[PDB]
């Protein structure tokens, strides 16, 4: 239901969806 | 002909490192590229 290459970046999270489910 | 463009691969440099008073031994992690350019 929810919906580059100039120095920006985003990190991923440390705990993955699948552990917050857990 | 049309050429896309796209800067090559760039990312950042994080190094591992436990403290000082137990070792030197560190590891460098490159952040959103994969292991073929480096
Ligand atoms: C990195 O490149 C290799 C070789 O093309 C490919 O098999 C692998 O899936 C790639 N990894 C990512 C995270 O894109």
């Amino acid at each position: 239901k929810v919906t580059k290459f100039n120095g920006l970046t985003v990190l991923p999270p440390l705990l993955t969806d699948e552990m917050i489910a857990q | 002909e049309i050429l896309d463009i796209t800067p090559c691969s760039f990312g950042g440099v994080s190094v591992i490192t436990p403290g000082t008073n137990t070792s030197n031994q560190v590891a460098v992690l490159y952040q959103d590229v994969n292991c073929t350019e480096v």
